[PDB]
């Protein structure tokens, strides 16, 4: 019954609570994941392919939009991500349904407020090609980590 | 009386005012934004940052002890009472851009309040002083026995 939480940790200086998200969740189990946070745009197959930086052992943050969220988490898991954060962009992108097969890693939807609070602690601008807010960033560096707790 | 202060180590500092205890940390992480969170323009506004309003007095004193000018200095940010994350007060003390001078003052404040203060702020990077009331979810278990036990309180 403990609330779901997204927190940021530096190199042992402490844990800082970003948000208690009331948004929809999928549990494989009640889980606690911790690692580098990394942006994967819409989380499509090509989005993960085009990334210039490691996804394994990392939590991915993706925008809702082009594909269904199940496909997003399937792609993230396909590239060995440990969890998925989903936030909703300012422009709403229609979902189109292509060929797809048949949730083990935690999946948490967060407010755009929490997404921007994470981004302000992240580095590297998102490509202009994504047509997303300037607050967007790609990598959580400086040995920082994000902790997602899903109960 | 006046609040009593003790620093556990370079990471965790603590204030005790009345029945309440507040964690104080200094690091390069911010979880508050001007666009979403409460800006404290005058001391009264601190009554928007804590679970119970009265305890805000402890923050008030601490602010003036740091050197905060309620007239010219940048407003500190805090999380609203209605939000369920807890209470978080940020002083932007970065050694960069427009907060540089201000930050210095605040760090000097710390040097007078916590003998043996360690400055973790790196030059040209972002830096913050964060206050979390003990017991709120935002202070986690940093106000338990394994921390406050081996800290000795004074003043
Ligand atoms: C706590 O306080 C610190 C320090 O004041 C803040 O950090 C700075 O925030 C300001 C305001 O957002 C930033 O100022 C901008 O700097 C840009 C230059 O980029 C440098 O810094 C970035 C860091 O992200 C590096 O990546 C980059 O390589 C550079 O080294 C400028 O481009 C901006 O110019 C804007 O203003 C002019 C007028 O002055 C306009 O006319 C322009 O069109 C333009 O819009 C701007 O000056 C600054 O970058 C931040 N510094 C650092 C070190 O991060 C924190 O934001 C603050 N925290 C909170 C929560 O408030
Ligand atoms: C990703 O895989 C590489 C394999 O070369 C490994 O060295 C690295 O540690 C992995 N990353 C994480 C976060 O586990
Ligand atoms: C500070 O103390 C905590 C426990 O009180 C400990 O886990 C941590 O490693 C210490 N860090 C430093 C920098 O002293
Ligand atoms: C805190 O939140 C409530 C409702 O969410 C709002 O009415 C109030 O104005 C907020 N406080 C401040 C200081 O903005």
């Amino acid at each position: 019954s403990a609330p779901n939480s997204v927190t940021i940790t530096n190199a042992s200086g402490g844990l800082y609570l970003v948000e208690y998200p009331e948004g929809y969740v999928a549990y494989s189990k009640a889980t606690e994941v911790t690692g580098k946070l990394v942006h994967a745009n819409f989380g499509t197959k090509k989005d993960f392919e085009d990334l210039d930086y490691a996804v394994n052992g990392s939590i991915v943050i993706v925008r809702a939009g082009k594909i269904t969220i199940a496909e997003k988490v399937a792609n993230a898991q396909s590239f060995n991500a440990i969890g998925v954060l989903i936030y909703k962009d300012r422009t709403k992108y229609p979902i189109s349904r292509a060929d797809e097969p048949l949730p083990s890693i935690p999946v948490q939807t967060i407010s755009r407020e929490a997404a921007e609070k994470l981004f302000q602690n992240m580095e590297r601008d998102c490509p202009r090609s994504w047509n997303t807010d300037s607050s967007c960033k790609l990598e959580l560096l400086q040995n920082r980590n994000v902790k997602l707790t899903v109960n | 009386e006046l609040p009593s202060l003790c620093m556990l180590n370079n990471s965790f500092y603590y204030m005790r005012g009345g029945v309440n205890t507040f964690l104080i940390r200094v690091s390069d992480i911010s979880v508050l934004m001007k666009e979403y969170d409460v800006s404290i323009y005058e001391p009264e506004d601190l009554g928007n940052c804590l679970n119970k309003s009265d305890s805000s007095w402890a923050i008030h004193w601490f602010s003036n002890a740091l050197g905060h000018d309620w007239l010219m200095d940048p407003p500190m940010l805090c999380r609203n009472k209605t939000k369920k994350e807890g209470s978080n007060i940020q002083f932007n003390i970065s050694k960069a851009d427009d907060a540089r001078v201000y930050g210095k003052k605040i760090r000097n404040g710390m040097r007078h309040l916590f003998r043996g203060f360690h400055d973790p702020c790196e030059e040209g990077k972002v830096c913050y002083l964060t206050i979390n009331q003990c017991g709120d979810p935002s202070s986690f278990d940093y106000c338990g026995v394994n921390h406050l036990s081996k800290c000795q309180f004074d003043h």
